[PDB]
């Protein structure tokens, strides 16, 4: 029926997200609180 | 060098993809650099060297 | 525009060049003696010849102590130091208060140091280091509206400016004494060799490159006492995040002080400081332990104890601390023995009258002297406090009627919306359920 | 935003007053008490004034008449920018701080200093991006075409541009808002493409928008203090903030109050249960509100002449006549049958609960007879009831039934008293078999 | 420093009312989304005579929040 998937944190950031001869990746991740 | 806009002379903020004409804000781009006719854009180009 | 908050009608102790204080004079109605003894101790903290000398002004509740206070530090001027302080403050919970209390002795000793700021700032032209893989120094030329500069640098000052990710191009800003490098941003010259940017772009400076000024630095012993103590380490100029673990205050030891003492001195003989004296003023004397009691007769015996403030306003009274033990004011009579205590007496009614009119002018308030007898009247019947607490609801009152005087009528709608302590008793004891 | 369920007093949107500061029969969710309505509109008044600092404020009364929901209908009437500090009495015994200290962090966060800055930023959508790299990226060439519904515009883009648009990967389509000096670019989200969801702006790409902050004078307090970053704020662990910081904080906000860089907002610090002080409390707050960056300080309390905490002797509403003397006292009333039938007909329609007139009546005598705050908390348990047996109008048999299962404190009282052998008195000896 | 946090002892610390504002309005904002649903729950304080006068008075405030 369903399958059991990763036991990972809840992830509390605000990142930069793919809204869809190699691919680039930077760490982005932030907070979503601004102070 | 610094960038004019080619209607006014003032500072050229933008550029239109079509036809290359720098342009200042919105209302020139609307009434003037958008419904423009064909061939005065290479005589605006003419002022500055750019057709 | 203006906040008034209690105080701020007291400019002075309004005495004359002979020290015979006027009636009306300084904000200050009436209390004549109590003023000329605080003139007499303002001269002695002029003199700036004596260590550990300690007065205590003592009275009713609402009768003139923190006002003279606070007319004593007004008459020393800003430069001398002035620490207040409330008695329950010297319980903390990260050191003894004994230490505190210290801490706050060596904070009313304050130092002046002459200082000259050396500046240069505009537009990088020319960033040429020189070796002889370490670099002998390097050539920065500066340029302004008024004109260009070149000048050397050592390579300390460059390994700052490679922090700095300084180019050619950027305005930045160079302190010659200190050898701070601040990177302003990139010049308006270079604004159009992109489109699209991620640098920010400044005008070039319309003064000139060099600029030169004199200045005065004011510190107290405590500062440098804090700068020579930390415990973890120095710290960078700028630290927007702090450290991760957390410095709390320690007790600093006797031979720290005495170093600190050493260097000041040392200092002093060259003609570059001057030794300052000031005020230590301790509000509500009668909320210190007899610890604290016992630790003040050992610390006004120093070489370098300021004058110290103390104010009370209990009569015989048991200290705190202990159980058996009564004497006047709250404090001990070992401790006693080392003050002089001058008395501060109460008001009649016209001068309650005539601090009612000061202090509605002072808050921009217009009273009809119709209206003025009846508040004064209030005040002789309850408080002085409660009378001059009430001129802001009788403003806004007046106010919200289209009135720009106040109408007694204002002063009997106050009288019935706020309420004083002893109608309050009398409500709380004629009442079944907790008022 | 600011999520809720219902609160006890979230059927109080304000004061319910006139522009001639006069009250209301029944406004903004507010019944009765007409005078300490018109003494609170003075006090908001003073407080929206700002000219005058430091002023002692004490509502006493009997529990449960109006004294929490008189400084909810200020809170709320005071409106947004004004800070408001809203403590307990009990909250400043702390661990890590003294009390003193608490106490100047606590009024410390109720003086706002006001700035306003202006930026630059480019808002549009996404339509074309164009990168051309080397084999090794030392050089890297980039063109933007981007949009509004009004122009169009092509961007010859930078080395560090173009590393800060694949790092938080845009596409076409895309809404993103840029500031130039920063580097920060937001993703807002994707325009009106099926082929979350924003609407394409508007008007010019290129606006200069100006923001108002509103900044406590704790936080800068703070972050001038070197000993900890602004992580403080959040942790709170700042742990005894020294006095030459806030000195020097001081001078500076009066030396940019006369250049007109800030403006200086005053707040309301509102301690509810002030009672529960200690004695150095009082002691501190007697010459804490003699202070130039002083807010306006309500305080509330029920007791009456209680033990003073700390002392052995019994004050006046269990304040010492020093903070007595330095405040003015607002009195509180209890209420009559109407206005409690009117309190209980706006939490009615608050939780969405129908009565019908007899059930408010019953509601209304046990509420004389008891106290206000049963009958409040039945309504909600009596429609529970009245769902049980699908019935959507609360009865007369509900309310019946829900004050016999839910009990009062006077008939505990008295089941307690008739039998005493069942329960741990005082001396711990209770009687545990029910033989013998 | 989220390096360091997991390396260092941890404490319990006075966390502010500032960040469970910040909170609740990101959680408030993940509501409005359409991708959160708020499940309350049940605090349940056995013995609780063992309490005294403080937690009480804090209690009386804490009961009144939303
Ligand atoms: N001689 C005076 N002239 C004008 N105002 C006065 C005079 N004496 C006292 N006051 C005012 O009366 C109030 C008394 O406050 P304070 O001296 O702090 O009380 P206490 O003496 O109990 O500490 C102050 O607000 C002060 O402004
Ligand atoms: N004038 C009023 N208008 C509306 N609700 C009121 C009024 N007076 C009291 N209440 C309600 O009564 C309850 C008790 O009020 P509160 O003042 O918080 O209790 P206490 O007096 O013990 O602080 C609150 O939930 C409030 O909603």
């Amino acid at each position: 029926f369903e399958r059991a998937d990763v036991d990972s944190p809840f992830s509390f950031t605000t990142f930069g997200k793919t809204t869809s001869k190699f691919t680039d990746l930077i760490y982005s991740s932030r907070n979503p609180i601004k102070y | 060098a610094k960038k004019y806009c080619d209607v006014t002379g003032l500072k050229g903020f933008y550029k239109s993809p079509t036809n290359n004409i720098r342009y200042h804000n919105a209302e020139i781009y609307q009434l003037i650099v958008k419904p423009m006719a064909p061939g005065v854009d290479q005589e605006y180009l003419k002022l500055r060297g750019a057709n | 525009v203006t906040r008034t908050a209690a105080h701020t009608h007291i400019k002075g102790l309004g005495l004359d060049e002979s020290g015979v204080a006027k009636r009306v004079e300084g904000g200050f109605v009436g209390q004549i003696e109590a003023r000329e003894a605080c003139g007499v101790i303002v001269d002695l903290i002029k003199a700036k010849k004596m260590s550990g000398r300690a007065i205590l002004l003592a009275g009713g509740p609402s009768t003139g102590k923190t006002a003279l206070a606070l007319a004593i530090s007004q008459e020393l001027g800003p430069k001398v130091p002035f620490c207040p302080l409330v008695g329950s403050e010297l319980y903390s919970v990260e050191v003894k208060k004994t230490e505190t209390l210290m801490e706050n002795f060596r904070r009313a000793i304050g130092l002046r140091i002459k200082e000259t700021k050396e500046v240069y700032e505009g537009e990088v032209t020319e960033l040429t280091p020189e070796d002889a893989k370490t670099i002998s120094h390097v050539i920065v030329g500066l340029k302004s509206a008024k004109g260009t500069k070149t000048l050397r640098l050592d390579p300390t000052i460059y390994e700052s400016i490679q922090r700095e990710k300084v180019s050619i191009g950027d305005v930045i800003y160079i302190e010659a004494n200190t050898g701070a490098v601040k990177r302003v941003g990139r010049s308006d010259a270079y604004a159009t060799e992109f489109d699209l940017e991620t640098e920010e772009y400044v005008p070039l400076p319309k003064g000139e490159v060099h600029k030169k000024k004199e200045i005065v630095q004011d510190v107290t012993l405590h500062d440098l006492d804090v700068a020579n103590a930390r415990p973890q380490g120095g710290q960078d100029v700028i630290s927007m995040m702090g450290q991760l673990l957390k410095p709390k205050k320690t007790e600093i030891t006797e031979k720290l002080r005495q170093e600190v003492n050493k260097v000041v001195a040392k200092y002093i003989d060259q003609g570059v400081a001057e030794l300052i004296p000031g005020v230590l003023f301790i509000d509500e004397v009668n909320m210190l332990d007899i610890e604290i009691f016992t630790y003040l007769n050992k610390a006004l015996e120093s070489n370098i104890a300021p004058v110290v403030v103390l104010a009370s306003n209990r009569g015989m009274t048991t200290v705190r601390g202990t159980e058996d033990v009564i004497s006047p004011h709250g404090v001990p009579p070992d401790l006693i023995d080392r003050l002089l205590i001058v008395r501060t007496l109460p008001y009649d009614k016209d001068e309650i009258r005539t601090i009612i009119e000061r202090r509605a002018t002072v808050e921009r308030l217009q009273v009809e002297s119709s209206a003025l007898d009846l508040l004064a009247t209030m005040g002789t019947e309850t408080s002085l406090r409660y009378a001059l607490q009430l001129l802001a609801p009788c403003g806004i009152l007046a106010q919200t009627s289209n009135r720009k005087e106040i109408v007694v009528n204002d002063v009997n709608e106050a009288k019935l919306l706020f309420l004083d302590a002893k109608r309050s008793t009398k409500i709380l004891e004629t009442s079944a359920n907790y008022l | 935003k600011s999520l809720s369920l219902i609160a006890a007093h979230s059927h109080i949107t304000g004061l319910g007053l006139d522009e001639n500061l006069q009250p209301r029969p029944t406004s903004e969710g507010m019944v009765g008490q007409l005078q300490a309505r018109r003494a609170a509109g003075v006090i908001l008044k003073m407080v929206q004034n700002g000219t005058i600092a430091g002023r002692a404020v004490l509502v006493a009364g009997p529990p449960s008449t109006g004294k929490t929901a008189l400084a909810m209908g200020v809170s709320q009437s005071l409106g947004k920018d004004v800070p408001f500090t809203a403590i307990a009495g009990s909250e400043i015994f702390s661990l890590e701080l003294s009390k003193t200290e608490a106490l100047t962090q606590a009024f410390r966060k109720s003086i706002g200093i006001k700035i306003k800055e202006e930026t630059e930023l480019i808002e549009g959508e996404v339509v074309e991006i164009q990168i051309d790299r080397s084999i090794t990226g030392g050089h890297k060439q980039g063109k933007l075409t981007i949009k509004t519904t009004d122009m169009e515009t092509i961007y010859e883009l930078g080395n560090k541009m173009i590393d800060g648009l694949t790092k938080e990967k845009v596409l076409a389509g895309d809404v993103i808002s840029i500031d130039k000096a920063s580097g920060k670019i937001t993703k807002l989200g994707r325009s009106f493409a099926r082929s979350r969801f924003v609407q394409c702006p508007e008007g010019e790409l290129q606006k200069r928008k100006t923001v108002v902050h509103t900044v406590s004078l704790h936080e800068i307090d703070v972050i001038n203090s070197r000993t900890q970053g602004f992580l403080a704020l959040f942790t709170g662990d700042t742990g005894e903030i020294r006095s030459e910081v806030r000195d020097q904080i001081n001078t500076k906000v009066a030396e940019w109050k006369e250049e007109g860089k800030a403006e200086i907002v005053p707040g309301v610090l509102f301690i509810d249960e002030v009672h529960m002080l200690d004695i150095e409390c009082f002691s501190f707050i007697n010459r804490a509100l003699e202070d130039e960056f002083a807010p306006i300080v309500m305080m509330a309390t029920n007791r009456g002449v209680s033990k003073t905490r700390g002392t052995n002797y019994k004050s006046p509403h269990g304040l010492p006549l020093d903070l007595l003397d330095r405040s003015i006292i607002i009195t509180t009333k209890s209420y009559n049958e109407q206005e409690i039938k009117t309190i209980l007909s706006i939490r009615a329609q608050e939780e969405e609960v129908e009565l019908s007139s007899d059930a408010l009546d019953l509601l209304t005598k046990t509420g004389v007879e008891t106290s206000l705050r049963y009958s409040s908390n039945l309504i909600s348990v009596a429609q529970q009831i009245a769902m049980k047996r699908k019935n959507n109008t609360v009865e007369v048999e509900d309310v019946k039934r829900a004050y016999l299962l839910f009990l009062d404190s006077a008939r505990s009282v008295k089941y307690v008293q008739e039998n005493e052998s069942q329960y741990i008195d005082d001396q711990g000896n209770v009687q545990i078999s029910i033989a013998k």
